[PDB]
RNA sequence: AACCAGAAAGCCACGGCUAACUACGUGCCAGCAGCCGCGGUAAUACGUAGGUGGCAAGCGUUGUCCGGAUUUAUUGGGCGUAAAGCGAGCGCAGGCGGUUUCUUAAGUCUGAUGUGAAAGCCCCCGGCUCAACCGGGGAGGGUCAUUGGAAACUGGGAGAC
RNA sequence: UGAGAGUUUGAUCCUGGCUCAGGACGAACGCUGGCGGCGUGCCUAAUACAUGCAAGUCGAACGCUUCUUGGAAAGAGGAGUGGCGGACGGGUGAGUAACACGUGGGUAACCUACCCAUCAGAGGGGGAUAACACUUGGAAACAGGUGCUAAUACCGCAUAACAGUUUAUGCCGCAUGGCAUAAGAGUGAAAGGCGCUUUCGGGUGUCGCUGAUGGAUGGACCCGCGGUGCAUUAGCUAGUUGGUGAGGUAACGGCUCACCAAGGCCACGAUGCAUAGCCGACCUGAGAGGGUGAUCGGCCACACUGGGACUGAGACACGGCCCAGACUCCUACGGGAGGCAGCAGUAGGGAAUCUUCGGCAAUGGACGAAAGUCUGACCGAGCAACGCCGCGUGAGUG
């Protein structure tokens, strides 16, 4: 332990599998060309080992290591859980 | 298996080197790891250029000058000052 | 085409030869001391105890890694008891 | 050190674009041309001759890429009649948004550090009788990574009209 | 650091297309010709290849044999066991639309012969074999058998836990956990050689030998971001996605297995089809950009076509092995041999691209204690106005 990983936060889209959840980050980026600002998205995949988080709420994860064949992020905590 | 040499940089009769610590597979003017200083051969007295603090430490980690290289380093205090500092500790 | 390799090739068949032998002797050893848990019967640790020794001499002696040695050492220990 | 002006110049073109003109020859035939176009009896356009102009140990032709092209218009174009408003509405997704207080700091500007190999293009200096070339030393390039600030603008939160 | 012209008309203005003047090149061909200086030269068929070279080394690891000076040593050769290196260095761009590459980060999931540093050791035994002598079978390539011999070759006995794991104690962190110290446990190693002191000395110098930990170099895996045409190419997937357990790997993991649940990705372009190796860079442009990735450097991938693994630190191996296939060659017909996309050269294709050269003097590599040997890497030589730069084919009077 010297330095972290690249914690990115981001909203629940769907966690029907076990002990397993899917996050999607999203951001906006310029054009190569023209100077507007268009946006899209990533959907990345994490592991929290007792299905805490429910669908559509905003949590925050960090990068852990190849935990399977692609699924390789932690959970940290429910920032602002949505009913 | 690192180990400081030269490396020729002439064009077509004229050549000149840089001391350059380096690898020992990587091919003569192929890449390395970094520059220590240089020295013209033609216009005798050879002149030659060092930094007398990259030496100092790549050979006390530990690396085996060439022949020709052990040469202008003898003439220039090198060998002398790491064997002073060295087998003393 | 095959100028001075010709006795490399002796030399890596005899190799092989060898190693395929001791390698062998070695995992009949480990499982000569698997059968006897399911056994139940007794003569349980002089076998275990000869298997450890296998494991170490092939790794030292001939050559594993070093790893598989400490994993498998592990892994029996933990079925021995 | 010796001897010899002695052994050492071709190529394209000349009607306008484009720099450089007149004879003789042929007569919608031969032929030429990148485009305009020349050729049926006095051709600066076809062929030779003599002049002239451009380059010169090179000169011309073909093939290919960028330019001039604002002819894909971000810098930098347009839609009455010249090519171009869908026949007209309803509307999920999306793009863009009235005015004010507090807040946050994603976008924004700015500071430090790492990093962007060497050789290249460029700047200074230097070495081959100069030049190519070679050599030393400096900058340039990130939309990068970490870390510190500012709070007007856009965005996110609690508000009031 | 921003220049325009000609052409629709009886003449005009505007919109508008075509053409010209500028640069560069791995260039080709047509006419023409003296040189010097530095560069470059199969872009096509990753087509087939006669010929010569392109990788060996160590007698100070070990026993043999042939000589040149009945016993003498030295020098000269030759074969063999054993060690290190043949995975570097050179080639080519067929494959590849993806972590392959460029860029920035992670390994609390990792390996690393030679090199450097520190610590601990280096005791004691045993059975073989090539060579060689005889001998059997084969055209050949090469296969057996009998008898003896050495080692730093090999095998077991010892002692070493500083490695790993379990426990306890404390320190801390990005869940998994990392670090220290104490214990409790089963267990593993090895080689001598050249010399000095030679009073039996038995002590040493030096190169090797084994266990452990750091340094350095190198390799492996994961991730964000970025570079191409088509939507007259809309769905794709059943180890797929997730879990429990096991097995396995330097090392995490559907990597692989048994069981369980039905997931995963797609309009922000999945899937499919087609073209290309990627980057530092070069060409052009006022600039934004556009187009190329040949000489030089970095990476990736391939070795007649397709499979597989062994030795090894390191390969699924560019002049290594085994199998299948096409091609060329030799047989006595039973059976064998072979791979210039290494440097030169040859036929073929094409508009088009060279000498079957000299040398280890330098630099670099491999082995060696050192002399040294090997080095088509390389340095040089040779050919071609192919490119760029410099200079003549005279000057004064006339």
């Amino acid at each position: 332990e010297r330095n972290q990983r690249k914690v990115y936060q981001g909203r629940v889209v769907s966690d029907k599998m076990d002990k397993t959840i899917t996050v999607v980050v999203e951001t906006k980026k310029n054009h190569p060309i023209y100077g507007k600002r268009m946006k899209y998205s990533k959907k990345y995949k994490a592991h929290d080992e007792n299905n805490t988080a429910k669908v559509g709420d905003i949590v925050k994860i960090m990068e852990t290591r190849p935990l399977s064949a692609t699924k390789r992020f932690r959970l940290l905590e429910v920032v602002e859980e949505a009913v | 298996a690192v180990k400081i040499r030269l490396k020729r940089m002439g064009s077509k009769k004229s050549p000149f080197y840089r001391i350059v610590v380096a690898d020992s597979r990587s091919p003569r003017d192929g890449r390395f790891i970094e520059t220590v200083g240089t020295y013209n051969p033609l216009k005798d007295p050879a002149e030659v250029v060092l930094k007398e603090d990259l030496v100092l430490d790549w050979l006390s980690k530990g690396a085996q000058p060439s022949d020709t290289v052990r040469n202008i380093l003898s003439k220039e205090g090198v060998m002398k000052k790491h064997h002073e500092a060295k087998n003393v500790k | 085409n095959i100028e001075s390799a010709i006795k490399r090739v002796r030399t890596s068949a005899n190799a092989n030869a060898k190693n395929s032998s001791q390698t062998n002797a070695m995992r009949t050893a480990i499982k000569k001391f698997e059968e006897a848990v399911a056994a139940g019967a007794d003569n349980v640790d002089a076998l275990y105890n000869e298997a450890v020794k296998a494991v170490d001499m092939a790794a030292t002696k001939g050559l594993i890694h070093k790893n598989k040695a400490n994993r498998d050492k592990i892994r029996l220990s933990k079925l021995a008891k």
